[PDB]
RNA sequence: AGGACCGAACCGACUAAUGUUGAAAAAUUAGCGGAUGACUUGUGGCUGGGGGUGAAAGGCCAAUCAAACCGGGAGAUAGCU
RNA sequence: CACAGGUGGUCAGGUAGAGAAUACCAAGGCGCUUGAGAGAACUCGGGUGAAGGAACUAGGCAAAAUGGUGCCGUAACUUC
RNA sequence: AAUUCCUUGUCGGGUAAGUUCCGACCUGCACGAAUGGCGUAAUGAUGGCCAGGCUGUCUCCACCCGAGACUCAGUGAAAUU
RNA sequence: GAUGUCGGCUCAUCACAUCCUGGGGCUGAAGUAGGUCCCAAGGGUGAUGCUGUUCGCCAUUUAAAGUGGUACGCGAGCUGGGUUUAGAACGUCGUGAGACAGUUCGGUCCCUAUCUGCCGUGGGCGCUGGAGAACUGAGGGGGGCUGCUCCUAGUACGAGAGGACCGGAGUGGACGCAUCACUGGUGUUCGGGUUGUCAUGCCAAUGGCACUGCCCGGUAGCUAAAUGCGGAAGAGAUAAGUGCUGAAAGCAUCUAAGCACGAAACUUGCCCCGAGAUGAGUUCUCCCUGACCCUUUAAGGGUCCUGAAGGAACGUUGAAGACGACGACGUUGAUAGGCCGGGUGUGUAAGCGCAGCGAUGCGUUGAGCUAACCGGUACUAAUGAACCGUGAGGCUUAAC
């Protein structure tokens, strides 16, 4: 059974999804918009947005935080000195995944997953 | 572990018989691109709802 | 009697003064609204049929608009019938409430038990597992022998096997009726029930008793 | 949860230090034997000058698990070791005169009031 | 859940006092012998709290006459007539269940400031 | 000092599982034994079939061994299928 | 066979470590030429289990357990 | 007794209960003195037996983590008949 | 031109020559207990020490530890201890090579299931216009065990010892089903501690990797050891048995006419499935009442207009599930994620101050974080379409 359970495991070990959704959302983040497949999308929300609504309020203790969660400086400072303030009125819901077709190699359901402002 | 008897070509016919492929029958057009797609999905020119998303 | 048709809200305990706890399975009974009356002369039988709850006016299909709609009824999430016995009787249209149960001491729980999806013998039929070690080859949890050999050369029907296991039809029976609370349209019953939270459940009074 | 095999102390001056569950008497198939319920044992360890001389074989009444007893209220009583009073065989009576440790309310049955008025606690 | 929520609140007890694991509680609990109910103290260290609205529990270790008791009372019961604190405990982790191998000097829990 | 001891490389191969149309015509994995010796390995040489070589098992002699392989006698013979 | 096997020599850095053991790294080299989902039984390879504790079994097979250094201490027997 | 058929001989030990084991007896079907007898420190991936420890071996399974199985796309066998 | 051997294991299934529990007759049956025979297969009918063992012998259970069939049931389910290959040794026999159902030690168990069978789960059609529900119950299946205590009643009975029938009540054991409120387990998706090492320029703070590195706790879910419940009472027909009236055959006689009783068997009652019950049933509701043409002229074909009730598809999904299926929800919306508040879990985060030479402590601070939980909330994704499905439903005879 599997009743109430949460959390894709992506045929990965722990460590792995770990890893990856860590690069997945640095790359979301410095990208604006990534195409990835679509059940690793829709597991990149519960990874990034929660990103979002901890880089709402700066302070050190949070940067820390988020460092601790996406081990990239730049990705740090790209949450609480734009994502931070550009998202500061919206309740979650910061990204946006689109269906986009299947993949070439392996029929792959594809999609796109972006910032809901995308700088527009 | 295997068979006994040659199996027919009618067995290999009935088996198959639900092998058969559906098609979608169901494009759906947008709005402003006015070109078809598979429902919920982008068009091929980056347009869904009617608006540029991809570009 | 008839029963009445409730939903599964989840457990908890009563404290009694003299200090035990009661587990208690809370069901909350709504009105059940009568749409139907079933009588020898039009349908070969005793019933009522009942509705509960209620639907989205855009979920209802028309068909079953008309039919609420010639009750006078509101639309409910089903339709469940009840036996009639030879004294009972009732109305279109009549509203029947939890104080159905004000005195009844046991009640006959039927739901929907738990979808444990395709199962083991192990788990379906408590097969006794093989040994975990001393030579076992890829056979711990196997179901062992399914039948004698040349003789009756077939496995009886009905054997024992591996399959779907839960997502049926359930009734325990005899449950203590604890509390039957009117206004809230609560009915708590001493044990469990089948079924999860948020399911259907028929509580009938117990007819073995 | 006492069954066969398993090891008990003794809590009574009967003489035994350790005894072995030998059999969950009352009942077939009878598996496990909670507090209060008779067992028959074998004695494994026992001081020399006791009333009872090892590799006896004896009944006797769990008063201690460490599995626990579950009183009407939910609540739960554990202890840290399993024990046990050394009956008479064929009288189910305690040998000993003197019980030490807790035992519990499951022993108030006018069969076990012996060892609840010997018993230094509960 | 609100209406299990509000079931439970109408049998919660309202006087429970605060206390933390590695506290020394006396409890009191109902005793009845027949026709006679007794107040019986049990009294030990809170190695245990499950805190669960009405389903809470804690649990109290003794050593007693010679062997360690615990037990799991159901806070909120009304066989647990009264909870008292003793003297309040230093410790720094939730479960002490390590006081379980413990015993004599190696089990002094620190008096808590 | 030592056919000493413990323990890598190295050389073996006691046990269990897996594999058994294998990743492999004997391996893998977890343990295991020896590890300055009667050791182990490289490169060349030498011994040939009723023969060799053998700390001996009818072992080994090119995935072949109570008598190698290849070609011939030879279309041996076969009251048997 | 682009086969989990076999194949002699030489060089060999850091931090822990007795070490060429092992852990993590450096220089350097790779990610093993099918992938994407789901999260059934059952199989394989692991982790953890209340109370018991060999009751298992042909047999403790397997698992679990022990493990290092200094120091104290150490039995029968003996070819010393 | 790596030997005794009868035989699970008999007696003692060890277990709650012991065809094994260990110590005796001698009634050696059918031991016996370099195709060595009898003992023996140490040693053995040696054979039997008994303890303590230890545990999913079991009472009796439960849950989780991965690889398959299942589904989709590409490729695409086999034994057998 | 191969039909795997014993035992154990795991699953069984049937017979009755019945071990138990149930009914009864006779007793050399006072009671308690038996003995023996008849009826009865509904359910139940041990786990151990030894030995490879079935068996046997034990030691303790139990209400009882049935007896047989089933290729001494079961190796394309498992084991391989024994047996029964090749190495070796002993006793023995043989000059020897070797041999012995004499012994002793060691000794490769392959199979991806086509068909039947079986457990699950779907698609197609049919059921006569289509659809959405709710049913009936023909059939099948499941369950169907029993202890002990107390009262009756120390009453009957007995010379005492002992000790009832019958009738009730309460607790068990095994077993099955549901569940997670509790008590626990697990919880590599949560929090903390800690070791080695590498990195983030460094301090601090963190991340990786070492079996989740090692661990200590733990949410939901799932689960047993946890907790609820249940195997009936009652009918109907009987078996062995016991009778009533009653002749044949002035008597008698349970039977021949007729009339009763009588058991866990049987049929129901309890529960689940179930109209492919092709014998395809019923009940209620909903929708569609336009033309035209050609020929075999007929339940005939085409054309145009129309497309309804519904259904599917797609998406967001689920305490549903291998996949189908099933259930919720699609903007008139809480279906999922997120967000907000709470709960829970871990246990006093960082930064700073202070004390101390420092490690560290302390305060800010039960602080910080917190998964699957609970209450909310359209912030994101659930698109207008489109697709399928039609246009009033044959004939005959009765009734109205």
């Amino acid at each position: 059974m599997r009743h109430r359970k949460s959390g894709r495991q992506l045929n990965r070990n722990s460590s792995h999804r770990q890893a990856m959704f860590r690069n997945m959302a640095g790359s979301l983040v410095r990208h604006e918009i990534i195409k990835t497949t679509l059940p690793k999308a829709k597991e990149l929300r519960r990874v990034v947005e929660p990103l979002i609504t901890l880089a709402k309020t700066d302070s050190v203790a949070n940067r820390r935080l988020a460092f601790a969660r996406t081990r990239d400086n730049e990705i740090v400072a790209k949450l609480f000195n734009e994502l931070g303030p550009r998202f500061a009125s919206r309740a979650g819901g910061y990204t946006r995944i689109l269906k986009c077709g299947f993949r070439a190699g392996d029929n792959a359901p594809m999609a796109y997953i972006e910032l809901v402002d995308r700088s527009e | 572990a295997v068979q006994q008897n040659k199996p027919t070509r009618s067995k290999r016919g009935m088996r198959r018989s639900h092998d058969a492929l559906t098609a979608v029958t169901s494009l759906s057009v947008d709005k402003t691109s006015g070109e078809k797609h598979l429902r919920h999905h982008i068009t091929a020119d980056g347009y869904y709802r009617g608006r540029k998303v991809i570009a | 009697m008839i029963g009445l048709v409730g939903k599964k809200v989840g457990m908890t305990r009563i404290f009694t003064e003299d200090g035990v706890s009661i587990p208690v399975t809370v069901i909350e009974v709504e009105a059940n609204r009568v749409t139907q009356v079933k009588d020898l002369a039009n349908d070969g039988y005793r019933a009522i049929q009942v509705t509960t709850g209620a639907k989205k006016a855009n979920r209802v299909t028309k068909p079953e608009a008309g039919h609420f709609a010639k009750a006078g009824v509101e639309a409910g999430r089903g339709l469940w019938e009840f036996r009639l016995a030879e004294g009972e009787e009732f109305t279109v249209g009549q509203s029947i409430s939890v104080e159905l149960f004000a005195d009844v001491k046991k009640v006959d729980v039927t739901g929907t038990s738990k979808g444990k999806g395709f199962a083991g013998t192990v788990k379906r039929w408590n097969f006794r597992t093989q040994d975990a070690t001393h030579g076992n080859s890829l056979s711990h949890r196997v179901p062992g022998s399914i039948g004698q050999n040349q003789t009756p050369g077939k496995v009886f029907k009905g054997k024992k096997m591996a399959g779907q296991m839960g997502n049926e039809r359930v009734t325990v029976q005899s449950l203590d009726v604890v509390r039957v609370d009117a206004e809230r349209n609560l009915l708590l019953v001493k044990g469990a029930v089948p079924g999860a939270t948020g399911s259907d459940l028929i509580v009938k009074p117990a007819v073995k008793a | 949860m006492i069954q066969e095999q398993t090891m008990l102390n003794v809590a009574d001056n009967s003489g035994a230090r350790r005894v072995m569950c030998i059999k969950v008497l009352g009942g077939s198939h009878r598996r496990y034997a909670g507090v209060g319920d008779i067992i028959k044992i074998t004695i494994k360890e026992a001081i020399p000058r006791g009333k009872v001389k090892k590799g006896d074989v004896l009944k006797a009444v769990v008063v201690r698990t460490k599995k626990g007893v579950r009183r009407p209220d939910g609540s739960v009583i554990r202890f840290d070791g399993n024990a046990c009073v050394l009956l008479n065989n064929n009288s189910e009576q305690p040998i000993g005169t003197r019980i030490f440790g807790p035992v519990t309310r499951e022993l108030r049955s006018e069969k076990f009031m012996k060892i609840i008025s010997l018993a230094p606690e509960v | 859940s609100n209406i299990i929520k509000q079931l439970e609140q109408e049998q919660m007890k309202q006087d429970v006092p605060s206390f933390r694991p590695g506290d020394t509680v006396e409890v009191k609990v109902w005793v009845v012998e027949g026709s006679k109910k007794r107040l019986q103290a049990f009294e030990g260290v809170v190695i245990a709290i499950r805190n669960r609205g009405l389903h809470s529990a804690f649990t109290v270790r003794k050593i007693s006459n010679g062997e360690g008791v615990e037990r799991v009372f159901q806070t909120h019961s009304p066989v647990v007539d009264s909870i008292s604190v003793k003297r309040r405990g230093a410790v720094r982790k939730a479960k002490l269940y390590y006081l379980r191998e413990r015993t004599g000097k190696a089990a002094r829990i620190k008096e808590r400031l």
